[PDB]
RNA sequence: AAUUUCUACUAAGUGUAGAUCGGUC
RNA sequence: AAUUUCUACUAAGUGUAGAUCGGUC
């Protein structure tokens, strides 16, 4: 029972990260349902735990088109954040906004949301 | 009317598990930016599909 | 590292754990000030991390006051929730909705806030 | 829950409806 | 984002605005 709970620990180290995205996930919903669809911003999407405060602008995943419907998972009910029109079938359950349009972003844009209204 | 009257019954696609909502008492926003209104609140669950 | 790295571990649990109550404070919150006023859970207060899943009725502390004058405390963002009317001045930011008067009462009814209207 | 101070509010969007003279256990 | 099916909505509260003859590649 050495290694095990190492590992456990480990799984609980990414459990209040987890949790930690998803109470931004829940706030950032609350902000983001706040807006009228035109002051949304260039959100970045991942089905993968994301950690704004430990976001990394390596990889060509990175895209910057304007989030909406963000609505529930009616088995666990949850924020759900199509990131084109209504029409395009690309729910996620990981978000994180940055500055604008795509081609090296810059960098976090944490809690602004605020200011985008 | 004319004949050849054609029932037709149709099975299911979506299943149980991957159903979203618009739940009860819940201010969501609005898509059209030519809304007078901003948001809208229902009392009972809106399904998708 | 031996003994300090075990407490630290437990801190860590404690972390995830209030960042639970935090989450259910949030999700909580916005379906709490979703109700007029008069169909609101007769809630439990506390000042401490109040866990309603691990939820033990062995204090003298219970209390089923009628919730009102939930708002936002932006000092450091946090969700207040008054427990009296506006002049009773008794903010509290630790909740657990139950039903009634007072005295050996419902124990947590948990995950039932849209059956409250 | 914003006030010349107090109270009931959010009341058409940094406010609305009232009332208040004296310094003194 | 709820439909006889399709599309843009929430649009006064399990809907609202239009359009659709045909089984066949
Ligand atoms: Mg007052
Ligand atoms: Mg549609």
């Amino acid at each position: 029972h050495n290694d095990e709970m190492y590992l456990v620990v480990q799984a609980l180290i990414r459990a209040c990260i987890i949790k930690e995205i998803d109470l931004y996930t829940e706030q950032l919903y609350n902000i983001i349902k706040s807006l009228p669809y035109d002051k949304r911003p260039n959100v970045v999407y991942s089905d993968q735990p994301l950690d704004p405060n430990n976001l990394d602008l390596s990889e060509p995943e990175l895209w910057a088109e304007q989030v909406g419907e963000c609505m529930r998972y009616a088995h666990n009910d949850q924020p759900c954040f199509y990131i084109g029109s209504t029409k395009r079938e690309l729910r996620v359950n990981y978000i994180v906004p940055v500055i604008g349009v795509r081609d090296e972003i810059e960098r976090v844009m944490t809690l602004e949301e605020v200011r985008n209204l | 009317l004319s004949g050849g009257a054609e029932l037709f019954m149709r099975r299911a696609s979506l299943k149980k598990e991957e159903l979203v909502v618009h739940p009860a008492n819940s201010p969501i926003a609005n898509k059209n930016p030519d809304n007078p209104k901003k948001t809208t609140t229902l009392s009972y669950d809106v399904y998708k599909d």
